[PDB]
């Protein structure tokens, strides 16, 4: 399966300028476009080599589009902040997702559009691509406007036709970049707190897709209460990483194994702590 | 590709 | 501040005459302004909206264009049934229209005719008015720069007089103006000789006509 | 999200009062009525910036006291009040009753009115025809009516049979303080010879209606 | 108005750090809401200036990532830190680079 997401952050930055607007776009975890409203240019600067190929018309109309989106956010940062009656001159964000999944064969699967005001939820789209789950007494007003004017209809047309066809095009273009799985190299060691108790840590390094599960198999069961784990860490260079840890008495460490499962990993791996 | 049309305001 | 300057154009749409209208600002936009017809004497209307995404009314033959830099912002007008005072209205920081432009003009070009003035002394009810309104009838002339003469007292009546205007008649692409003046009953009676000289852009000479009574 | 308008051609607010417009079609209820106001050749965004809901119904007010926040998204999206009868009481207030997207048709409006530059219940008209001197080229026999409201009229000629050739005339303020307009009619000489001329004027604000007869 | 989630600062080297090599000093300030971070990469206390960052993403629960990063060389004298401030941290928290962690 594959997806294509468009995150559209818009911080209201009042008084000291003009609403910032970063409009990242993603494909399956990797970024290929960007747009800061304060940078070198006012362009969809490319962010991945396989989109350089597109050519001047593409960048022109993509820039026109994303500046239209930026305009839309700077319009509705004065309506969300108007019904959530919210005190002119205070920072207050808007966030917007899009998407369209496909099958491994390239057939459309699901379409999702999700909006968020200050950190919480707002209107979102169903999985039948036909109605709107307002998540507040403001997203009520939004969904009424979107059920009227059939924004759902236009959006579904976009999603299936345009979003799916360009997604397949991108995966054609990036076929040497996106259709890859990075099997996490596994590494792990212990930090002795004292001569009676210690910690163990299990390292997931270099895996592209941001989905992976680390489990410490404590002698047949996962010691889920003693799982200190960190979030997914962007390794800066497109890959990812994460670790989880547990507190262990000395000697007992031989009763724990780290079990991990990733798309790049056919057989889930066992980490047996080398006593030395 | 970003949504082509000017979308409805939120 | 914010100052929307209208950099206009006019005078020519006969059947297909292409026209470009531009507007200037004292602020900086991203890719847009707003555009707005205003049909003569009735019915304001959206027109082309912005730049980098135009969106058009049902008269979808125009083009409104980006300037990037605010040299101007521009519109293209073509046909002659679309004669309205166009306005340039404010984008980039989305103020729901806060600062208008000031006004341009577009008309169909039939003949750029000189004014036709034929003198009518007003009937005896004009003294029943209590004010003298000697009528310089104006016919089939381009918008009035003709210096029609108010020889109601046989002297120019500018400012003290009032004038009730006539719009361009659509058929001839020109006004048919009638001059209505509120001076006095005594002014009409004291002077009986009435002429309307017409110095004009079309008419350099102060062309004068004499009525014959009855 | 494309809509309609309302409001009425309000008459003399010579006592301080209120005006209203009302939506249709879809309910905007979030971003909606705007009440932009204009004078002959300008345009101003007074009270009732986004009013129905989304609050602060004076984003960019820059006026207060008499221009009043009145209504909301009850499907009839504002009822604005003047509190003025002499100063700046002459605009044509409007309603951006489609404001729904940054880029879709803003089906504004069609109406909104004033008192007049003059005030206090204009007097009854006076009707004055104009008789041609003679007739060269265009031949026109004028009809002028004076001392009433700015509001437009209906004029009847040839005993009301022939409305062709008549001139519809707007009114401007005069020394009288009473608005006046005329109906000059053009008749071809052959038609001018054959048919006798009748002028009839009908101004509802005037409340008096007169028929005027001219004979060659 | 918001929930003002507190940053989850994580200072780390995008490669397994080695003595005297060319790494990056990532300061992956994970889900913080209000979005105006003030990450500083401290070179034994004084702010480095030649630091850039990835774009402002966010997450399924609407919590922004950022990945402030810059080149450095791991030397056993300097205590690389990451002075992460925020509208929630009422002190310029000095989460350090625990190379061992």
């Amino acid at each position: 399966s594959h997806s294509m997401r468009y995150f559209f952050t818009s911080v209201s930055r009042p008084g000291r300028g003009e609403p910032r607007f970063i409009a990242v776009g993603y494909v399956d975890d990797t970024q290929f476009v960007r747009f800061d409203s304060d940078a070198a240019s006012q362009r969809m600067e490319p962010r991945a080599p396989w989109i350089e190929q597109e050519g001047p018309e593409y960048w022109d109309q993509e820039t026109r589009n994303v500046k239209a989106q930026s305009q839309t956010d700077r319009v509705d940062l004065g309506t969300l902040r108007g019904y959530y009656n919210q005190s002119e001159a205070g920072s207050h964000t808007i966030q917007i997702m899009y998407g369209c999944d496909v099958g491994s064969d390239g057939r459309f699967l699901r379409g999702y559009r999700q909006d968020a005001y200050d950190g919480k939820d707002y209107i979102a789209l169903n999985e039948d691509l036909r109605s709107w789950t307002a998540a507040d007494m403001a997203a009520q007003i939004t969904k009424r406007k979107w059920e009227a004017a059939h924004e759902a209809e236009q959006l579904r047309a976009y999603l299936d036709g345009t979003c799916v066809e360009w997604l397949r095009r991108y995966l054609e273009n990036g076929k040497e970049t996106l259709q890859r799985t990075d099997p996490p190299k596994t590494h792990m060691t212990h930090h002795p707190i004292s001569d009676h108790e210690a910690t163990l840590r299990c390292w997931a390094l270099g895996f592209y897709p941001a989905e992976i599960t680390l489990t410490w198999q404590r002698d047949g069961e996962d010691q889920t209460q003693d799982t200190e784990l960190v979030e997914t860490r962007p390794a800066g260079d497109g890959t990812f990483q994460k670790w989880a840890a547990v507190v262990v008495p000395s000697g007992e460490e031989q009763r724990y194994t780290c079990h991990v499962q990733h798309e790049g990993l056919p057989k889930p791996l066992t980490l047996r702590w080398e006593l030395s | 590709v970003v949504v082509g049309a000017v979308g409805v305001g939120k | 501040d914010i100052q929307m300057t209208q950099s206009p154009s006019s005078l020519s749409a006969s059947v297909g005459d292409r026209v470009t209208i531009t507007c200037r600002a004292s602020q900086d936009v991203n890719t847009a302004v707003a555009w707005y017809q205003q049909k003569p004497g009735k019915a304001p209307k959206l027109l082309i909206y912005s730049a980098s995404f135009l969106y058009s009314g049902v008269p979808s033959r125009f083009s409104g264009s980006r300037s990037g830099t605010d040299f101007t912002l521009t519109i293209s007008s073509l046909q002659p049934e679309d004669f309205a005072t166009y306005y340039c209205q404010q984008s980039y920081y989305y103020f729901r229209p806060i600062t208008f432009g000031q006004g341009t003009k577009v008309e169909i070009k039939r003949t750029v005719a000189a004014p036709s003035v034929f003198i009518f002394p007003p009937s005896d009810e004009q003294l029943k008015s209590g004010t003298a309104s000697v009528v310089c009838l104006l016919n089939n002339f381009y918008p009035r720069e003709a210096k029609v003469q108010w020889k109601v007292d046989n002297a120019l009546q500018s400012g003290n007089s009032q004038e009730s205007v006539t719009e361009q008649d659509s058929k001839d692409s020109t006004y048919s103006l009638s001059s209505t003046l509120t001076l006095s009953k005594a002014d009409y009676e004291k002077h009986k000789v009435y002429a309307c000289e017409v110095t004009h852009q079309g008419l350099s000479s102060p062309v004068t006509k004499s009525f014959n009574r009855g | 999200v494309q809509l309609v308008e309302s409001g009425g051609g309000l008459v003399q607010p010579g006592g301080s009062l209120r005006l209203s417009c009302a939506a249709s079609g879809f309910n905007l209820s979030y971003s909606d009525i705007h009440w932009v106001r204009q004078a002959p050749g300008k345009g101003l965004e007074w009270v009732a910036v986004v009013m129905p809901d989304s609050g602060h119904t004076n984003y960019a007010d820059s006026v207060k006291g008499r221009f009043t926040i009145s209504a909301d998204t009850s499907k009839n999206t504002a009822y604005l009040q003047m509190n003025s009868l002499r100063a700046e009481d002459t605009a044509v207030y409007y309603c951006s009753r489609a404001t729904n997207i940054p880029v879709y048709a803003f089906d504004y409006w069609g109406q909104g009115t004033l008192v007049t530059v003059s005030s206090a219940s204009t007097k009854g008209p006076s009707v004055f025809p104009l008789a041609p001197s003679s007739s060269g080229g265009t031949a026109a026999l004028g009809c002028l009516v004076k001392d009433y409201f700015p509001e437009p009229v209906t004029v009847s000629w040839n005993s009301g049979a022939l409305t062709s050739g008549v001139h519809t005339f707007p009114a401007v303020l005069q020394s009288s303080g009473l608005y006046s307009l005329s109906s000059v009619v053009t008749v071809p000489s052959s038609s001018l010879g054959t048919q006798t001329y009748i002028c009839n004027v009908n101004h509802k604000p005037s409340n008096t209606k007169v028929d005027k007869k001219v004979e060659p | 108005e918001a929930i003002q989630r507190t940053p989850k600062i994580q200072v780390y080297s995008r490669h397994p750090a080695e003595n005297g090599k060319s790494n990056f000093l990532n300061c992956y300030v994970s889900g913080f809401h209000p979005s105006d971070i003030e990450v500083d990469l401290l070179k034994n206390g004084e702010r480095i200036e030649k630091v850039e960052h990835s774009d402002l993403s966010f997450s399924k629960d609407w919590s922004f990532y950022l990945l402030y990063y810059t080149e450095f060389t791991p030397t056993e004298k300097d205590e690389y830190a990451c002075r992460v401030n925020h509208v929630t941290l009422s002190q310029p928290k000095i989460v350090k680079w625990d190379r061992d962690m």
